């Protein structure tokens, strides 16, 4: 059936885009696989102080892949770099009631907010 | 209370012929007797009714009515002409030959005769999803019983060579089987002509009602089948049970209605279907038909678009009914056997989405769905990570996936 | 918009640039139509204008300037 | 009984009850159908192949006329075009 919490990331499209990978306080989150049908890109901005400003995403995949990821770009700004790896597979699958064959979208979502920090956090070593 | 969407999606099934659902409906109120009640009007005029849609269904495929066995779709005739050949010559015959992309009841028919003891080939197709007839010459045996190959894909619409199939066949005396459920009444059929020993029906793939369908099964030279379902010997001892009146006459007269509309709904179709392709293909980069045009049913159209997702395609198409190839979409299951056996990469099997036309589709109605098409994949493709990539020059076949 | 949508309809519905379309012309003699374009072309109008037009009506409106004619004089 | 008169006001009655039908899908095949029909026959010549016709036709215009009843009863809402 429909699911209005899904459908409205697409139809109410909110942080798609792109952020400059030579940044030093961007981290690229690059998950997935096109043969899989599921490809999810995250950017995070990071300030100076450890706050994440700002976050674009990309998604190749099924309704609830561009839901999962688009929830978790709206969710990582105003957050720590801390605090975003919080954010669990399960709270943006409870968010989006996502069925129980669709839950592994919220866990690539997941992967892609720690790859986008752990890029992040690689570029910070000085 | 909101509007409801456009339906593109005939191959997965029709709606009933208002022609289909007048005849039914006297069988529905008045004319309730059970076929099989021979001692009153009830039953007489029930037999009369159900021996007239045998007849009907007879003339559309070239057939004697007494070749005509009714079923409850045509994954019941698939299972009976499968399971009852390799069933009955069991004691002398042990190998059936089917194709990579024939419909799963025939596939999972044949993956249980394999469990008994059966070896079965699947042939593979070539990348316009057509058989190679050498290789099929080649894969007979001398104890094959049984080839089976569908006449119209529906998935792809592709038309495999059935006259040709059933020259080899006949020749050396191995039983021919074709679904033809996507085929029936839509293009020309002639059993003789085509050589063809059975050929499973679909009433609700030809504007007919759902949980009916018919097996031909040839009586010269007689082909015999092994009977599945027990009981009092209805339909010959073929098809045992209760055979429902109502629905067995929408099946005839489903068919007596394509046999007159086929022509006509042809040449409708075709138009609508070049239009829906062109205009498409005008309008976006990297659209790919599957299957070859040249062998193929128009009122079935699988395109694959690059670089976005079927389902999310779909999703962005909220106002038309479609079909996909993607894993998440098929019955929960698992991706396009088909797309993967004409030798699309996994990728864009991910991508592709059916379009079907039938005869109620109307020009206005395709025009809608190519411009929402066009539109859609334009702005998944402006969401989408590989575009992306590909847009500033990236080769997609050199990244390290996770 | 005049009631002349008259003429609108009778070139759609005949396939004739509105410039052919006049007043004296009659479907059949002038404008190329058969009897079975006649009968779409009288219940074009008939959905044009939100009116019914019965046969003994009908069989009188085979000129363009009946169909003005008719439909002035039905509101 | 004129097959023209016979064959003419059927078209009319055709066409106008198959206007009723509350479905799109029927409504617009049933108006395309009957017009191309009546059409393609148009230059039969033979009295009793026109007899036929008119024959199927009427019998047609009782489907048309029960199925338009029919689809009223259970009507439902339109399709997005029909906006
Ligand atoms: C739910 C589905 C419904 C589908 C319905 C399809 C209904 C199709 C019925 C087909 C009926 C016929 O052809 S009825 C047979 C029609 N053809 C003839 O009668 C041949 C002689 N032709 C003439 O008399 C004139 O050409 C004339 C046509 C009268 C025009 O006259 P006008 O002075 O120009
Ligand atoms: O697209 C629409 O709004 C529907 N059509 C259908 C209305 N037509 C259908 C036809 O004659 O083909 C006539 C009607 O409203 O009765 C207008
Ligand atoms: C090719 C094909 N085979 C078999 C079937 C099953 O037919 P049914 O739904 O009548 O059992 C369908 C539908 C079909 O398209």
């Amino acid at each position: 059936a429909l699911s209005t919490q899904v459908v409205d990331h697409y139809e109410n499209p909110r942080n798609v885009g792109s952020l400059d990978k030579t940044s030093k306080n961007v981290g690229t989150g690059l998950v997935g696989a096109p043969a899989c049908g599921d490809v999810m890109k995250l950017q995070i901005q990071v300030d100076e102080k450890g706050k994440i400003v700002d976050a674009r995403f990309k998604t190749f995949g099924c309704g609830s892949a561009i839901a999962s990821s688009s929830l978790a770009t709206e969710w990582v700004k105003g957050k720590t770099v801390e605090e975003a790896l919080t954010i669990k597979n399960t709270d943006i699958a409870k968010e989006l009631c996502l069925p129980p064959v669709k839950l592994h979208c919220s866990m690539l979502a997941e992967d892609a907010i720690k790859a986008a920090l752990a890029d992040y956090k690689l570029k910070q070593e000085p | 209370s909101s509007l409801r969407p456009l339906y593109m999606d005939v191959q997965a099934t029709t709606p009933l012929d208002p022609r289909v659902l007048d005849a039914m409906l006297p069988y529905l109120i008045n004319y309730y007797g059970n076929p099989h009640s021979r001692t009153h009007a009830y039953g007489w005029e029930s037999e009369a009714a159900m021996e007239r849609a045998r007849q009907q269904v007879a003339s559309l495929i070239g057939a004697d009515p007494r070749e005509i066995i009714f079923t409850s779709g045509a994954t019941e005739s698939n299972n009976i002409a499968i399971k009852g050949v390799a069933r009955f010559y069991r004691s002398r015959k042990k190998h059936l030959i089917t194709t990579q992309t024939e419909h799963k009841c025939v596939l999972d028919s044949c993956r249980s005769l394999e469990a008994e003891g059966f070896q079965v080939t699947y042939l593979p197709v070539q990348k316009s999803g057509i058989i190679d007839l050498k290789e099929l010459e080649a894969a007979i045996q001398p104890d094959t019983s049984l080839v089976s190959v569908m006449t119209v894909n529906n998935e792809i619409g592709v038309k495999q060579p059935i006259a040709e199939i059933g020259r080899i066949c006949s020749s050396r005396k191995v039983y021919f089987h074709t679904d033809a459920a996507q085929a029936v009444g839509k293009i020309p059929l002639d059993v003789n002509d085509m050589k063809i020993d059975l050929m499973s029906i679909s009433g609700h793939k030809i504007y007919g009602p759902k949980g009916v369908g018919a097996i031909y099964i040839r009586r010269r030279p007689r082909v015999r089948v092994e009977a599945l379902q027990s009981g009092g010997g209805q339909e010959r001892g073929m098809r045992s049970g209760t055979v429902p009146t109502p629905l067995v006459v929408g099946l005839g007269a489903a068919c007596e209605v394509a046999q007159q509309e086929m022509e006509y709904d042809h040449k409708r179709i075709s138009k609508l279907s070049e239009r829906l392709i062109q205009n498409i293909m005008k309008s976006l980069p990297d659209v790919v038909m599957n299957g070859d045009p040249k062998h193929h049913y128009p009122g079935c159209i699988n395109l694959s678009f690059a670089y976005v997702e079927g389902e999310s395609l779909l999703m962005a198409l909220k106002d038309v009914a479609l079909s996909s190839g993607s894993a998440c979409t098929s019955a929960s299951l698992e991706p396009s056997y088909v797309l993967r056996a004409i030798g699309t990469d996994e990728d864009l099997a991910h991508s592709s989405i059916r379009f079907g036309i039938g005869r109620f589709t109307t020009e206005e109605e395709v025009d809608y769905t190519v411009e929402k098409c066009i539109q859609h994949v334009k702005r998944l493709r402006e969401m989408s990570p590989l575009w992306e990539m590909v847009q500033d020059g990236i080769d997609l076949k050199s990244i390290k996936w996770t | 918009t005049i009631e002349e949508r008259v003429k609108k309809i009778i070139g759609e519905q005949l396939g004739v640039k509105q410039e052919e379309v006049t007043n004296n012309a009659s479907f059949v003699e002038d404008l190329g139509a058969d009897s079975l374009d006649t009968v779409e072309l009288v219940m074009a109008l008939e959905e044009e204008f939100d009116t019914e037009i019965p046969d003994e009506e009908a069989e009188k409106i085979t000129t363009v300037q009946a169909a003005i004619d008719y439909i002035n004089g039905h509101q | 009984a004129s097959s023209r008169a016979q064959v003419l006001a059927l078209y009319r009655a055709m066409l106008r009850e198959s206007k009723r039908f509350s479905a799109y899908n029927y409504r617009t095949y049933a108006v395309r159908r009957i017009r191309d029909a009546f059409r393609e026959n148009k230059n039969v010549k033979d009295p009793v192949e026109i007899q036929t016709l008119v024959n199927k036709a009427k019998r047609d215009l009782g489907v048309i006329r029960r199925q338009v009843h029919i689809g009223q009863l259970y009507s439902t809402d339109k399709l997005i075009i029909e906006n």
